[PDB]
């Protein structure tokens, strides 16, 4: 067989029913992101004369 | 076996700098059986005498490399011996057809076998130059199928220290 990948000829045994040289590449990506931020202020005063 | 004439009044002070490899004419079984996954390749040249001072730049498996060499001259202008730096011994080396503006053709020989190389000084090459090089391949007594054509892209220069061979 001539492999269309790695670009070479190869020999096969009578033990293998089929050696194919198809290519498939299947990719799945998941990227998930969070960010959060807070700020707070309180003040009081109580006064006399 | 017979020897071609070198470039008459050649000058390494004027033939200098980069030369991008287009192709190589050789009978060698390595390029017939191993030759797949070939590498982007270029010559680089400077004056030091009648002898050329030289580097080859090349990628190896995606890492860039440099082959430093001195083309020690035969006593004939444009003919050199490759300084026999390893147990393979000498290589006879020649510059045979060129214009320093656009193209160079070199002959290289060892163990009675001729081989030839085509370079252009920039990315493109003229079909007239390529046709002339095939006549130099046929003058090396090789077929156009013994021409192997190298990567027309991804060339390298200025590799790091541990990727220069220091062969001299």
């Amino acid at each position: 067989v001539f492999s269309g990948d790695g670009k070479d000829f190869y020999r096969l045994s009578g033990n293998v029913l089929s050696y194919t040289f198809q290519v498939k590449i299947n990719n799945d990506f998941n990227y998930e992101f969070y960010n959060s931020t807070w700020s707070y202020v309180k003040h009081t005063s109580t006064e006399h004369t | 076996i017979s020897t071609i004439q070198p470039k008459a009044n050649f000058d390494a002070q004027q033939f200098a700098g980069t030369w991008l490899l287009v192709a190589v004419g050789s009978a060698c079984r390595f390029l017939q059986e191993q030759g797949h996954r070939a590498e982007a390749t270029t010559l680089h040249v400077a004056p030091q005498g009648t002898a050329m001072a030289v580097s080859t730049f090349r990628k190896l498996d995606g890492i860039c490399w440099q082959v430093r060499q001195l083309y020690g001259d035969t006593g004939v202008l444009g003919r050199f011996l490759l300084q026999a730096r390893d147990a393979r011994g000498a290589v006879h080396v020649v510059v045979a057809e060129t214009d320093y503006q656009s193209f160079a053709v070199l002959y290289l020989e060892r163990a009675g076998q001729l081989s030839v190389k085509l370079y252009a000084r920039s990315l493109p090459v003229s079909d007239s130059v390529l046709s002339g090089f095939e006549q130099r391949v046929q003058e090396a007594h090789l077929t156009e199928d013994q021409i192997f054509y190298f990567p027309k892209y991804g060339f390298c220069e200025a590799a790091d220290q541990f990727h220069v061979l220091d062969e001299v």
